[PDB]
């Protein structure tokens, strides 16, 4: 044993389940996606490097809101991002119509997730290493759940994935507690998210996506430098 | 105030592990346990390497507060004028990273450290008199290097004949009884130096027959030769009585 | 090398189950659970995976999910695989009542997922389901009822329930305090407390860490009791009171 | 048997060790390239209590030994630090250690009074590894 | 080291990294063709090349140039048995967004629907990975000239100037002072960037026959391969 075989998932003797858990072990080597669930809002801080200066940024976008009141970020390999980005474009934008109003968040997650859990937990031949950090605002109070190739949705106030997974994670267990005041929770979760960063930080280099009440917001790298490194 | 100093090292002391990450205190803490026990004069090249950690840690901060901090550890690099780590730091890249002005200027003070050369030691004190007003102990610094210096121009002197006039070999120096005369009586204190003056024809004359193996290793074992009779004296009495 | 070759469709080699052996292993995996017997109601509890106070919480019931009015169950495996099953059986039921517009008995209700978890487990090379999940509810003959689902197809479900693997040092504690006819739930969920703090691992029975989750019946509402952490910390106090009750004789 | 006696020796020496704690005086450092062929008794405790395991280098020893193997280069720079703390930084690990003397070795290639940049380069691309992969491997 | 079916399989391995995909990289590699995307102020050269070991040799099949759509071309790399069968779809996709949506592609878009059944082509293994790589051009509104790249791995690429492949790692790098500069690009000074950084990846400079060039430029929109009597004449004009 083995014995599980595949369809919908693989084997294994002890624990968890080999194969696919070397593509979770890809997922560790993503790219690093913070998020922030601070008082009315989320916010969501990615990580984005070029490999060389010939490439910019304005091309490739690795946030790609799926509607207006819910962004998102990816913590992750690729395409495979972008293959769940059109999924969940034609999966939220279906549930929207079907009773004609977004509906709070909680469903979105409940039904979105739904196929994505069956997409990435089903044998997709090759597995998919893109996890997820789920935003969006529901009633008054928004909600920041992070999602995996396993398919276990999580809750969290502050997360970080990719790089940092180990130091971010123990960081943001002890300087943040409970819940704490807005900005100043943005503060400890960048700062925690320079931690491995590398030491050059320019407007390129990074990419802060925010969730308003109002609906969601994308921001820019101008912006984003412009406000502070250290935004807050 | 330096019993006020240490009691704020102190207080920084339980406040590096109290919140979570200093994010930079021991590399402070490290130098300011490099301002204080320079001050009370524990040991160098320690104090030396303290320094260098915090130098270390000064990486990616503030310039203007890393162009200062060149003028505390070059010239402390000027004070041990031995820290035998001079090849280590100053070939670095990190080192010479800094092209700025103010440390090309120490870049020369750095270099004055491999330099030493009283006559030319006294020609650059004024020149770097600007770096001489940042030392923070500046009485400290210069005097045992003056002093330690003095020393090294008197065995220079004294060495070549064995025994030397007092008041040719003094105007060299510029005194005789006043200081200089009384810190060579200093050095036979020491051991440093073996010799003896005389006061009448103004004459130093060196002598030494140290080695004495006759002596030292019948002697010792004489009053080791009464610890064996007085143990054996417990022999001795209680057999009898 | 007969049993070294992946097969999950036909058995093993001298008539014992090839992988449900291997799939108790995954159900004794990080499971809790519990169950007793209860007159006028019935009691079950749960227990956090993640400890971390920085979660949300905002899944309200998560190891507990609530299939019908009436009924409802607890997850005990992978949570990716019973996700698929909650939905299932719940439409399941729900198809039920909309074709008789009357409750499902779980009787059928459970032998029906069973054997929907038995064809994942029989043909097709299929994985295997290892998640064992409980049932509880009230029907109009045997009132109250309780069931354990299994892997292999044939249900785990009796008067009692083992979850996990360590909840074996439970079992021989529900033996010894088995009992019929006294209730009082509180009787039970005072000895559910004594199951946590002793059998389990977890000691001081953490509240943020576990949740218990009642169903008193009513008719013909049938409330379903979510408590979570509310008087579960004064139940804390309440069985360190008998800790400390039971210390003054000796 | 020859070989069966030289691990006796070194089993002796296993005994010695215990003949000298406690305490004064001895210290033994030792070093191997493979862990899985010693014998239990060697890492037993009681005989060994502190194993230090060297860490594999990765990216701090880089900046690390590209700062030490630019100090001993006479400079005279004529070759660009910069850039080789970012292209060759890519590919870098590994690229570990002797490799850099390679580039060093490489240096030879001139034929001119300072070894060019192209000369320390084709060594770190070459190397004769990878793909491609990173990015590749994302997409 | 390998374990299992990972050989005949994409699956990923234990330190996270893809068999079949990561031997399909050095694929192009094989086929030995290199093509540089460089795009200027206001348009954007392609430089290409082929081989004649024979005399029998056509100029036309054998022209590794292919154009999508009249204001969209692209250029492939690698073997070129697979290329063309996304050049029929790469037409066929651009039909779609003519057909449904009415207008012209941004071909931003066309880059993703092709990368992502170029995906389910790096889905399953029993398809077949389909080696082939994909270098396209395009206009779009307000944009002037644009420039993309997808490899077989199936995503969407394109920046201001990108190449990769056989030889492309050689070119980049020259060009990385080479064209900055980044300022306003006259025809010519794209033309000389063309040949420029092939001097520094081959040096050979043979006859302007055999190499192909094209050019995407905002005057008349739609897409020009240079003919063979201008390209000689700026090949002249840059060396003195």
């Amino acid at each position: 044993e083995r014995g599980y075989s595949f369809s919908l998932t693989t084997f294994s003797p002890s624990g968890k389940l080999v194969q696919i858990e070397y593509a979770l072990a890809a997922v560790a080597g993503g790219a690093p996606s913070v998020g922030i669930k601070a008082a009315n809002g989320v916010v969501l801080a990615t990580e984005k490097k070029q490999k060389s200066i010939l490439y910019d940024e304005r091309s490739v976008h690795k946030v790609e809101p799926i509607t207006k009141h819910i962004g998102l970020v990816y913590s992750g390999m690729g395409p495979d991002y972008r293959v769940l980005v059109h999924r969940a474009r034609k999966l939220a934008q279906q549930y929207y119509l079907v009773y004609q109003e977004p509906i709070p968040t909680a469903q979105l997650v409940q039904r979105v997730a739904s196929v994505m859990q069956e997409y990435t937990q089903s044998g997709g031949v090759r597995p998919f290493g893109v996890s997820l950090l789920i935003c969006g605002w529901n009633e008054g109070r928004p909600y920041l759940f992070q999602s995996d190739p396993s398919g276990a949705y999580f809750a969290w106030k502050a997360t970080a994935m990719g790089k940092n997974y180990v130091n971010g994670k123990t960081f943001l267990e002890k300087r943040y507690n409970e819940d704490l005041e807005l900005e100043d929770a943005i503060h400890t979760a960048i700062l925690t998210l320079k931690e491995s960063f590398e030491g050059q930080m320019t407007e390129d280099n990074i990419e802060v996506g925010i969730c308003n009440e109002a609906g969601f917001r994308r921001l820019t790298p101008t912006e984003v430098k412009d406000y502070l490194a250290a935004i807050a | 105030n330096l019993p006020k100093a240490r009691a704020a090292l102190t207080s920084a002391r339980t406040t590096a592990n109290a919140i979570y990450c200093p994010p930079k205190l021991q590399a402070t803490l490290d130098m300011q346990s490099g301002i204080i026990h320079a001050a009370e004069e524990k040991d160098w090249k320690t104090a030396y390497s303290y320094f260098y950690e915090a130098f270390e840690g000064y990486d990616s901060i503030d310039s203007p507060k890393a162009i200062t901090s060149l003028k505390y550890m070059l010239l402390c690099k000027i004070m041990l004028n031995t820290p035998e780590d001079v090849q280590a730091l100053v070939s670095g890249k990190l080192a010479l990273r800094y092209a700025g002005r103010q440390t090309e200027a120490l870049k020369c003070v750095a270099q004055a450290s491999k330099n030493r050369s009283l006559a030319d030691f006294e020609k650059a004190l004024t020149d770097y008199r600007a770096e001489l007003r940042d030392d923070p102990i500046i009485s400290t610094h210069l005097a045992k290097l003056y002093d330690n210096l003095l020393e090294q121009n008197l065995i220079r002197v004294i060495e070549p004949f064995s025994r030397v006039q007092i008041e040719h070999i003094s105007s060299l120096i510029k005194l005789s009884k006043a200081d200089v005369e009384r810190k060579l009586s200093q050095m036979i204190l020491d051991k440093k130096f073996h010799g003896i003056l005389d006061q009448g024809e103004g004459v130093l004359i060196i002598f030494d027959e140290p080695p004495v193996d006759k002596t030292y290793e019948a002697a010792l074992e004489t009053i080791q030769n009464m610890s064996k009779v007085v143990d054996s004296l417990y022999n001795k009495a209680k057999k009898l009585t | 090398s007969r049993r070294y070759d992946s097969r999950t469709t036909i058995f093993s080699p001298e008539g014992r189950l090839y992988q449900v052996e291997y799939a108790m292993e995954a159900i004794g995996h990080a499971g809790t659970c519990l169950g007793i017997l209860a007159n006028d109601g019935v009691l079950l509890a749960a227990e956090r995976r993640n400890i971390h106070k920085l979660l949300d919480e905002v899944f309200f019931s998560e190891k507990i999910y609530k299939l019908n009015e009436d009924m409802a169950c607890s997850v005990a495996g992978i949570t990716s695989d019973a996700n698929v099953l909650t939905n299932e059986l719940r439409l399941i039921a729900q198809r039920y009542l909309l074709q008789y517009q009357e409750p499902i008995p779980c009787e059928q209700l459970v032998t029906a997922l069973c054997d929907i978890k038995q064809a994942y487990t029989q043909f097709g090379g299929k994985r295997p389901f290892g998640v064992s999940l409980l049932y509880i509810g009230w029907d109009k003959h045997y009132g109250f009822q309780l069931y354990q689902s299994d892997p292999s197809g044939n249900y785990g479900g009796w008067k009692a329930t083992c979850i996990g693997n360590n909840s074996a040092a439970a079992v021989s504690m529900l033996k010894q305090d088995y009992k019929e006819g006294e209730m009082t739930l509180k009787s039970a969920l005072a000895l559910a407390i004594k199951v946590l703090n002793k059998t389990m691992d977890v000691s001081k029975l953490s509240a943020e860490k576990v949740e218990i989750a009642t169903l008193t019946r009513e008719n013909g509402k049938t409330v379903i009791r979510v408590l979570k952490q509310k008087e579960v910390e004064q139940l804390i106090k309440k069985h360190e009171e008998e800790e400390a009750k039971a210390e003054r004789e000796k | 048997g020859a070989d069966r006696e030289v691990q006796r020796i070194l089993l002796e020496l296993l005994n010695q060790m215990d003949g000298f704690d406690q305490n004064v005086n001895v210290k033994v450092i030792m070093a191997t390239n493979r862990a899985d062929t010693l014998d239990p008794a060697l890492l037993r405790p009681g005989r060994l209590d502190r194993k230090i395991e060297f860490p594999l280098p990765d990216r701090r020893q880089k900046r690390l030994i590209f700062s030490t193997i630019t100090s001993k280069m006479n400079l005279s720079e004529e070759v660009d630090l910069e850039d080789y703390v970012a292209r060759p930084d890519k590919i870098s690990g590994a690229d570990i250690n002797s490799i850099c003397q390679e580039s060093g070795m490489l240096a030879v290639r001139e034929n001119r009074y300072i070894v060019l940049a192209k000369d320390f380069e084709k060594a770190y691309k070459t190397v004769i590894k990878k793909d491609e992969q990173e990015h590749e491997f994302y997409k | 080291s390998s374990a299992g079916f990972d050989r005949h399989i994409t699956i990923f391995s234990p330190e996270g990294r893809l068999y079949q995909v990561e031997y399909a990289f050095k694929a192009i590699n094989q086929g030995g063709l290199t093509s540089v995307a460089v795009r200027g102020k206001d348009c954007a050269v392609i430089v290409t090349q082929k081989k004649v070991p024979d005399k029998l040799l056509d100029s036309s099949t054998v022209t590794h140039l292919f154009k999508i759509t009249e204001n969209i071309g692209c250029v492939m790399t690698g073997m070129t048995a697979d290329s063309r069968s996304q050049v029929q779809r790469a037409r066929y996709e651009a039909a779609n967004w003519k057909y449904k949506y009415g207008y012209e592609i941004p071909v931003d878009m066309l880059c993703k629907r092709i990368a992502d059944i170029s995906q389910v082509y790096t889905q399953n293994a029993e398809m077949r990975p389909l080696g082939c790589c994909m270098i396209l051009i395009g206009i779009d509104e307000e944009q002037g000239p644009q420039v993309y790249k997808c490899d077989p791995a199936g995503y969407y690429c394109g920046f201001k100037a990108t190449a990769a492949g056989v030889k492309q790692t050689e070119s980049t790098s020259f060009l990385e002072k080479k064209v900055k500069k980044k300022f306003d690009w006259t025809f010519e000074q794209t033309v000389e960037t063309a040949i420029t950084c092939l001097s520094t990846v081959l040096s050979i400079d043979f006859k302007p026959s055999e190499i192909e060039v094209g050019v995407v430029t905002v005057e008349n929109p739609k897409f020009r391969i240079l003919t063979e009597a201008e390209i000689d004449a700026h090949l002249v004009a840059l060396a003195e």
